[PDB]
RNA sequence: GGACCUGGCGGUGCUUCAUAUCCCUCUAGAGGAGCCUGUUCUGUAAUCGAUAAACCCCGAUCAACCUCACCACCUCUUGCUCAGCCUAUAUACCGCCAUCUUCAGCAAACCCUGAUGAAGGCUACAAAGUAAGCGCAAGUACCCACGUAAAGACGUUAGGUCAAGGUGUAGCCCAUGAGGUGGCAAGAAAUGGGCUACAUUUUCUACCCCAGAAACGAUAGCCCUUAUGAAAUAAGGGUCGAAGGUGGAUUUAG
């Protein structure tokens, strides 16, 4: 039910269950793509409503967005080996931390 | 600014008592402040009065499944202000009736209007 | 211990306003009421599809203004004038928040049957009571 | 706390004198003592209407005709 | 679309009875005076055995109005004692305190 | 009754005038279900 | 009818029409949605009833051919579906009656054998704002043309026309004025005629669309169409059917279509109507204003009638009957604006205080065109004070002013000398959204730098200055990439100088080069003094070296003051001899 | 965003030109930096512009006693004056004897159904009645459980019939029925 | 501070519309019509006086920001700098400077109160030395500078008086002489009306006292007054009690006797009677029952 | 393996205390009888969850049907639902809590000591500590500043609930899902907690505390009537006249 429908923040928390995704959304979008003119297409006035082609084609550019956000979650980062790798003994931290009186290393 | 005398003599309320009543005792003595200067303004005897307040009290258990003996206690505080009037017109009892209850406060208000209407036997 | 609407202390980094920093002790020695409804009052007989209406109006509300209402909503209810105050964000565009407007004012007037306001604040960012 | 609620101008007594709906039997008999009963119980409701309440009365009345 | 299968019984329940209520009153009452012959109370007897056994407001159970409990629910605003917690400890329900007398 | 409810939002959330969180949780994990299971 | 916050708060009045619009688009979207689904909102709680609040039924519910279900498919106005289903009818051979069959008419009269649009016509008002001033003849010829539908011959109305056994003066009134509405004048006419051989009465508004067939006819002189109005209201007297209010604005509307020969007829109308009793309204007085005002017109006695008018006209409340009253307010005042006559608007405004005239107003365009011109004419031809109380007034409760209105008030300013409240009203600009006004830039800039200050007075222009170069700077990549002005460039450094934000000059000289913008000899004779302030020879050979490489023929003038207020190295002096040398 | 309305005002304004309404704070429209909270350890009420609390506030600033003053200069105009009945009691019992209860419960929803609030109940003197001795006797003998000893108050409730109106004929109809029925002599009151 | 500054000019300009907003175009607004005026416009409803809504002026708003300490060039102004308690430090040198001057010519300030004062936090320790301090210079024979020195670090006591309060003998009814007083005790409340003279008579709700209280302990709780202060068959009361069992009704028109007594009653010996404890109310109430408990402060069985 | 650091333990020392918690003490009970109600065990075709302190009139501010998820029998397939499942996992969780807590600690960011180890940071006549923030405190509620409430951080016990609901993982869809009808809640026994008693300061009657008369105890069993309900559990009356003689060790509460 809608009533005993809950938000993701508590979803999420409750899922990960590290104590012990959304943002693909344009406001307008629907699957009936009943687009209006106050959101998606600015303010012709007129109501409208778009094509079955027009739909899966948008739908399908959504779903392959999709799996390119999922391909630039997994790349493949370089890190520099020290000594070894999955070690720390050559990993080079940056340049030490400005200080606070007008001090720059 | 339409006036329409239309026919009949008045219908003579006698004490037109108010009882406004909420969770706010702030709210309940500037309604107060409020309703005494415009009856004040309009010439009309208002009274004041202060029945005492009510308290729902209740009781839940905290936990969902066991541990009866730690529970969480609720109240409701239920204040009453009476504001008895008496000597008002009927058609002064429509206006300032009217103003009233348009400016009443929100989810801390009930107004109980208590109208002792006269009339002669028949 | 109590967990009831005490948000806990992580070690500092964490932004919260006064009404889910304080907790339900203070429910009005400090905090006040989000819903003004006269339903709770000691005689009255329609208490309960007053909050049934506000939970749908909440969840209504937090559904349909994405991520843009700050935090918790007024609602207030008097007479028949339902009243709906925001605190939404000002990262959208005018045009949508007035549109949105509009939609939740006559929705919600065919829905409830009465006389319905949105009353709205911008606010550029997310207030901080305290950090925890 | 009655804007419009007119039940048709009833008007007081069709709501507790029904004789003219009792359509009155052989009194001494204890069919129309309950209906005396009947009769002071829908005189006494000031929720149903002056219709339902005649309507529940002709149901009574169909009832014992057909028994 | 209903929280379960439960409740959608109980709002059936309701439904149904709150339709088959009239009649149940009028031979209840037939029931409970003694004015009329035994037999002429029994024919009755037998149709209301025979009217059906999920109209008769034996079977209503005051579960809460947002998730299916039978057990802890508070009449006045037809909520379960932790959802009711919930509400009033967020502070989206008016005039309730934490009771310190 | 919440059939009113239920489908309203159920309609207006496909109109893309609602969005739930809720529905949207249980939409991608149900689509990786169908992708593994 | 805007809300409360400073962000939601509209700047202009493009952007107010656009939250209006925006605002009347949702409120139809949940009109279509509801009515969409009308089964989500059949629960009503409030009591009493209350049926606009329930949503309505645009489907037909009756699916028998049944003239019930005409009369259904008639009050949802569906004109294919009532054509359809009469064919219906006809092919059962039912007979269908009078009434229906003159309400079917009625539609396909009304709608011109189509459906009704589906969005609420607030269109065809989409005019740019900066196209105000020029051309109102071709304005005219290509904005009276709306894109309605011509009455085709042989369509559904005249099927259904020819069809009909027993034709009634109510069918043949519907014809006629359907013909007259859809620009079928010369068969309206003839189908009058068939009225008249048929003997039958035509009531009031068959005879005004008769009129205004007649006048809309093409290639008759004005004279035989006057003929022809005198002819038709015979007619109507002849057939004893009142004139009215509608019958006499129609006629007053025609003759303005009419022009210069039409004053008199246009005088001998109002005195008729004086005459018989029915009282004048604000869109009769619309239309006898609009027709008087002509551009052309050398005399103005024309425009003398709008003080007889306003001489019959103070002191009244008004009601609504015709729909061109805010079209009075606004042609009114438009003479005012053609007269400049302060004491015709200050009764005028009067006249909208009184009662509901401010209601008469109308549309916000009509009182952006009113407002502006009033406060035009208020800086025109008052005094500083008032004109200040008039804008504190109006600005922005009543209305959001133009770029116009703004050079306007920097005219009034200037006339004035009262220029301390030039930063406070260019801070009102810029909140009102003017910042990317180019006229408005140079008008307060060169009105800014035209005369010496004192301090105060200088720095707050200083700052305003400096946030006129913050916009310039900040307006990046548009298709109107203007180029810096010279004048606005001049009037800054001169501002900057006076102020004595001298740094801040010479790095705008450096912009002056990188414009190639040929600088003032004020301006150069500012700089050699804040070079003589600051005892800078660099500086001043700076200065002389960018006059050298513009060629200015002050640059001999420079030269000879630097030698004779600075102690000039050989080298630099080398320099400034070789640049006098290149210069010659 | 736009410098607010706040400092764009200034003194010797009217009030209830800019709030007409009972509307929620606005602190943009309030000209009045208003604090609200339990401040933290080393600081200040928290400040105007963002407040839940103040707008959760019942805002009683559209009411301000120049608004009141005004407004009822407006509302002067919808009253007659009182006779001079007087302030004594029984005065106006003498000019007007019977008393009528009749009330309104408001409540604030969808709906104006208070059923409770069509009672009505009406309370009248016997010595203003005046015209009752052996039909005093009949009538305290008709109606025992009411008529307190102390004060010489008869009360007659009505909760029987749905409308207010027939409820108040429902009074005025037991206060004659009564009063006829005491007045009509019976053949059995001797064999008392 | 700039934020100071104008919060200052936003608080004036405030106050001048505030007080145009209610009815006060004068300009002398108070504080305390400031108050009144925010509790109308806003009525508050919430149990902290701090968590009301407040108009004050922002330097009792906001808290007391220590100035910066050392210029442009480094250099701090004071010379007891960097030992980073400079006031106290100072405000010790002096007083030992003080002390050591006076003796080669030869209540008290709390830690908080210091602190505000020097606006510097401060240890128990430190303001217990400064403390020991002063006591030395006040017990050495001092000057006036000392004197006032001394006077500017102490502050006031706020003593109470506690004599008890006399009500007013009312000369009334025909031509006799009276007092009516009040008690109450545990849900009963009791007010007697003694007159001077009678030679002794209880008028307990009409009736007299044999009748009222059955209960010799009754009895002698009404007795027990007059017995204390030797005017036993002298004086008449009459009572009327509402509420209440026997002994709290008794224990109630005892304290309403004893604080009309007290008015008819010499100053010294309503003095002795107020030590001998009959003119305080008993506070002592039924507590309340607990959740998870079997009584006030009985608990269930087994915990241990 | 040697030497440490930190913590926990010690039938570990010294010193100071606890006060209804530590003993001697003060009062009233349990454990002994009957009844009510949970639990264990047995039984049944017949749910589940809690189960040292922190379970045991516990989820339930409460089961004739319903509740109900249990069993028996018989039926339903896009099934109120763009299905659902009370299927398993409280050792994936959220949610809401118990316990220490009838505590005062937890601490971001720094700095210093230890030849720059784990770590540690105490001396006011002062030897390296400074501290944002949470908590105690303070401020609130009730009748006071007293008392009682509320509040009590980080963490402990993988402490309690996938069965309030939501939910990740794994599973079902001829099923483990859905509906209808009828039954399941009985004691050879034991135990936790309450209620009533074993009487003389008691019992019955009037009175609600100045009398008269005795010289005991079931809210259990059976019968009748009534309330509510479609279908009795509760109430009253009648009937009966149990065991029981103030309860060991131990223990509870103030
Ligand atoms: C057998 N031990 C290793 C155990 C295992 C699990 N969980 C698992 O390993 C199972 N994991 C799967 C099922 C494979 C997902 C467990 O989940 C548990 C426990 C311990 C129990 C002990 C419980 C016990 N009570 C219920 C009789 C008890 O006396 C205590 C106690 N200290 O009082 C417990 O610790 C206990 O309650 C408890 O919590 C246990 C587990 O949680
Ligand atoms: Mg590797
Ligand atoms: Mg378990
Ligand atoms: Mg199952
Ligand atoms: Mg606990
Ligand atoms: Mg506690
Ligand atoms: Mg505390
Ligand atoms: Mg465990």
């Amino acid at each position: 039910s809608f009533f005993t429908k809950l938000t993701a923040d508590e979803l999420w928390k409750g899922a990960l269950a590290e104590t012990g995704l959304n943002r693909g959304q344009i406001i307008g979008e629907g699957r009936y793509g009943f687009l209006w003119p106050g959101l998606n297409v600015p303010l012709v006035q007129t109501i409208a409503q778009r094509s079955k082609e027009e739909q899966e084609k948008v739908e399908a550019d959504m779903i392959q967005q999709r799996e390119e956000w999922d391909r630039k979650k997994k790349m493949k980062v370089k890190r520099e080996r020290g000594w070894s790798g999955n070690s720390w003994g050559g990993i080079s931290l940056g340049p030490p931390d400005p200080g606070p009186c007008g001090e720059t290393y | 600014p339409v006036v329409t005398i239309s026919d009949e003599p008045d219908i003579l309320y006698k004490r037109l008592s108010v009882l406004v009543k909420g969770h706010d005792k702030a709210v309940l003595d500037s309604y107060e402040y409020f309703a005494v200067l415009a009856a004040k303004e309009l010439g009309i005897s208002i009274k004041v009065h202060e029945p005492p307040r009510k308290i729902e009290r209740f009781t839940l258990l905290q936990s969902v499944h066991i541990y009866k003996k730690h529970r969480v206690q609720y109240e409701m505080r239920t204040l009453y202000r009476c504001l008895e009037l008496e000597h008002l017109t009927g058609s002064t009892a429509d206006v300032y009736l009217e103003y009233i209850q348009r400016n009443l406060p929100e989810g801390v208000a009930m107004e109980v209007t208590k109208t002792q209407l006269e009339q002669l036997p028949e | 211990k109590n967990r009831a609407a005490r948000v806990r202390v992580s070690k500092g980094d964490k932004p919260v306003t006064y009404e889910e920093a304080h907790a339900p002790h203070y429910i009005a020695h400090r905090k006040g009421w989000l819903s003004l409804h006269t339903g709770n009052l000691d005689g009255e007989d329609h208490a309960a599809e007053r909050t049934v209406e506000d939970v749908f109006l909440r969840k209504f509300m937090w559904g349909t203004f994405p991520g843009c209402l700050a935090d918790q909503l007024v609602l207030k209810r008097r007479g028949n004038q339902l009243e709906i105050c925001a605190v939404v964000l000002r990262q959208l565009s005018p045009h949508k928040y007035y549109f949105l407007v509009g939609y939740s004012e006559t929705l919600l007037s065919y829905f409830y049957k009465c006389p319905v306001r949105l009353h709205l604040q911008t606010v550029p960012s997310k207030v901080v009571y305290k950090y925890l | 706390n009655e804007a419009g609620f007119d039940d048709d101008g009833s008007e007081f007594h069709e709501h507790i004198f029904l004789e003219k709906h009792l359509e009155s039997f052989p009194k001494q008999g204890p069919i129309r003592h309950f209906m005396e009963l009947v009769t002071c119980g829908l005189s006494k409701n000031p929720y149903l209407s002056v219709k339902q309440k005649v309507e529940h009365i002709e149901w009574f009345r169909n009832y014992f005709n057909e028994k | 679309h209903y929280v379960d299968w439960r409740m959608w019984r109980d709002v059936k329940r309701r439904k149904m009875a709150y339709e088959y209520a009239d009649e149940r009153l009028r031979i209840n009452s037939l029931r409970k005076n003694t004015i009329l012959p035994k037999i002429l109370q029994d024919v009755a007897d037998e149709e209301i055995a025979a009217l059906p056994r999920d109209s008769c407001p034996v079977r209503i159970r005051n579960r809460c109005v947002m998730t299916s409990r039978p057990r802890g629910v508070k009449r006045r605003w037809r909520l379960s004692r932790i959802v009711f917690r919930h509400l009033a400890d967020h502070g989206q329900l008016s005039g309730i305190q934490r009771a310190t007398w | 009754n919440h059939h009113t409810y239920a489908e309203l939002m159920q309609t207006l959330r496909f109109l893309g005038l609602y969005r739930d969180e809720h529905q949207d949780f249980m939409d991608e994990q149900k689509r990786l279900k169908k992708l593994r299971g | 009818v805007f809300q409360d916050d400073p962000y939601l708060m509209p700047a202009s009045s493009l952007e107010s029409r656009s939250f209006l619009l925006a605002k009347k688009s949702g409120e139809n979207v949940a009109k279509f949605i509801i009515n969409s689904y009308p089964k989500y909102f059949q629960k009503d709680i409030a009591e009493p009833h209350i049926p606009c609040l329930m949503p309505e039924y645009f489907e037909p519910q009756i699916k028998d051919i049944s003239e019930a279900a005409l009369k259904e498919r008639i009050e949802l106005r569906k004109v294919k579906a009532s054509v359809d289903m009469f064919d219906q009818l006809l092919q059962a051979g039912t007979t269908v009656s009078l009434e229906t069959t003159n309400s079917l008419l009625d539609l396909l009269c009304y709608y011109g054998d189509q459906e009704p649009s589906t969005d609420y016509h607030f269109q065809q008002t989409g005019q740019s704002e900066a196209l105000e001033e020029e051309n109102d003849e071709t304005s005219r010829r290509k904005a009276g043309h709306q894109f309605g539908v011509t009455w085709r011959a042989k369509n559904n109305a005249e099927r259904i026309f020819s069809l009909m056994p027993e034709k009634n003066e109510h069918s043949y009134c519907t014809m006629i004025r359907g013909m007259v509405k859809h620009r079928a004048y010369e068969q309206a006419l003839n189908l009058y005629t068939e009225l008249l051989n048929n003997r039958l009465h035509a009531d009031v508004y068959t005879f005004n669309a008769l009129i205004e067939a007649t006048v809309c006819a093409i290639n008759e002189k004005f004279e035989e169409k006057w003929s022809k109005i005198l002819e038709l209201l015979r007619h109507m007297v002849a057939q004893k059917v009142k004139p009215n209010l509608q019958t006499f604005n129609t006629i007053l509307k025609c003759l303005r279509r009419f022009h210069v020969f039409a004053r008199s007829p246009a005088l001998q109308v109002l005195r008729e109507m004086k005459a018989i009793g029915i009282e004048p309204s604000l869109a009769t007085y619309h239309h006898i204003i609009r027709l008087f005002d002509q551009p052309g017109d050398p005399l103005k006695r024309s425009s003398f009638i709008i003080y007889d008018i306003m001489n019959e006209l103070m002191g009244k409340r008004f009601s609504p009957k015709d729909p061109d009253d805010d079209k009075f307010f606004q042609s009114a005042m438009s003479i005012c604006s053609s007269l400049r006559d302060l004491e015709l608007a200050y009764q005028v405004h009067g006249l909208l205080k009184t009662g509901d005239n401010w209601k008469f107003i109308g549309p916000d365009q009509h009182r952006n065109f009113y407002y502006s011109k009033f406060f035009d004419l208020i800086c025109l031809m008052e005094q500083i004070d008032v004109t200040l109380k008039w804008y504190e007034d109006l600005i922005p409760s009543a209305y959001f002013p133009h770029s116009q209105t703004m050079i306007h008030l920097l005219q009034a300013l200037d006339v004035a000398n009262r220029l301390e409240v030039i930063p406070k009203i260019w801070k009102d600009s810029k909140e009102y959204g003017h910042t990317f006004r180019s006229d408005l830039r140079e008008e307060i800039l060169m009105l800014m730098a035209r005369d010496k200050h004192p301090p105060e007075l200088q720095v707050a222009f200083a700052d305003c200055a400096a946030d006129i170069k913050s916009a310039y700077e900040s307006q990046p990549i548009r298709q109107t990439a203007q180029d810096w002005p010279a004048t606005s460039l001049n009037c800054i450094a001169i501002l900057f100088l006076r102020a004595g934000r001298t740094q801040e000059a010479w790095k705008m000289l450096g912009l002056f080069r990188k414009h190639n913008k040929i600088p003032r000899s004020e301006l150069l004779n500012e700089l050699m003094d804040s070079a003589k302030v600051s005892n800078s020879p660099s500086q001043a050979i700076e200065v002389v070296e960018l006059a050298s490489a513009f060629s200015l023929p002050i640059c001999e003038g420079l030269t000879q003051r630097v030698m004779s207020d600075f102690a000039i190295n050989q080298e630099q002096k080398e320099a400034l001899s070789n640049l006098t040398a290149l210069t010659s | 965003a736009l410098p607010p309305r706040t400092e764009k005002m200034a003194v010797d304004q009217d009030w209830p030109s800019v709030y007409p309404v009972a509307a929620p704070f606005k602190p943009s429209a309030v000209p009045l930096p208003v604090r609200m909270g339990y401040p933290v350890k080393k600081g200040v009420p928290m400040a105007k512009e963002g407040n839940l609390e103040l707008l959760k506030i019942p805002n009683f600033l559209h009411l301000t006693p120049v608004a009141i003053k005004k407004h009822c200069e407006a509302l002067k105009d919808f009253c007659t004056e009182w006779p001079a009945a007087l302030d004594s009691d029984e005065k106006c019992e003498k000019h007007f004897p019977i008393e009528i209860d009749s009330t309104d419960y408001v409540s604030s929803g969808p709906s104006v159904r208070n059923p409770r609030a069509r009672v009505v109940v009406l309370r009248v003197k016997l010595s203003s009645l005046n015209l009752d001795d052996h039909a005093k006797k009949k009538l305290i003998k008709l109606v025992g459980e009411r008529y307190c000893k102390t004060t010489d108050v008869l009360t007659i409730k009505t909760d029987r019939c749905p409308l207010r109106r027939q409820n108040y004929d429902y009074a005025v109809y037991l206060l004659t029925v009564l009063y006829h029925e005491s007045w009509n002599t019976e053949e059995w009151e001797k064999s008392k | 501070e700039d934020f100071i500054k104008k919060q200052i000019e936003e608080f004036n300009i405030g106050k001048r519309h505030l007080a145009n907003m209610m009815g006060e175009d004068p300009e002398t607004f108070t504080q305390e019509d400031i108050d009144r005026a925010i509790a109308y416009l806003f009525p508050s409803g919430l149990f902290e006086k701090r968590a009301r809504p407040v108009m004050k002026h922002p330097e009792q708003i906001f808290p007391r920001q220590r100035a910066i300490q050392w210029g442009e060039d480094g250099r701090p102004f004071h010379y007891l700098f960097y030992t980073g308690k400079q006031s106290y430090y100072s405000l010790m040198h002096d007083v030992y400077g003080m002390l050591l001057n006076l003796e080669k010519h030869q209540r008290w300030l709390i830690k908080e109160e210091l602190e505000e004062m020097l606006v510097e936090k401060l240890s128990d320790l430190d303001y217990m030395q400064f403390i020991r301090l002063l006591e030395k210079l006040l017990t050495s024979q001092c000057g006036a500078a000392e004197e006032e020195f001394v006077q500017r670090f102490r502050r006031s006591v706020t003593l109470e008086s506690k004599k008890q309060l006399i009500e007013p003998v009312q000369y009334d009814e025909q031509g006799m002489a009276f007092s009516k007083s009040e008690g109450k005790r545990k849900t009963a409340k009791a007010e007697a009306i003694v007159y001077k003279h009678g030679s002794g008579r209880i008028k307990v709700n009409g009736i007299d006292y044999q009748l009222y209280f059955p209960i010799t302990q009754d009895r002698e709780q009404l007795m027990f007054p007059f017995h204390f202060v030797d005017r036993l068959g002298k004086h008449d009361v009459t009572c009327t009690v509402s509420g209440g069992g026997r002994s709290a009704q008794a224990g109630a028109i005892r304290l309403a006797m004893a604080k009309a007594l007290c008015s008819f009653v010499t100053e010294d010996e309503v003095e002795w009677m107020r030590q001998a404890g009959l003119l305080t109310t008993d506070p002592r109430v039924r507590e309340r029952k607990k959740p998870g408990q079997e009584g006030a402060r009985r608990k269930f069985t087994w915990k241990k």
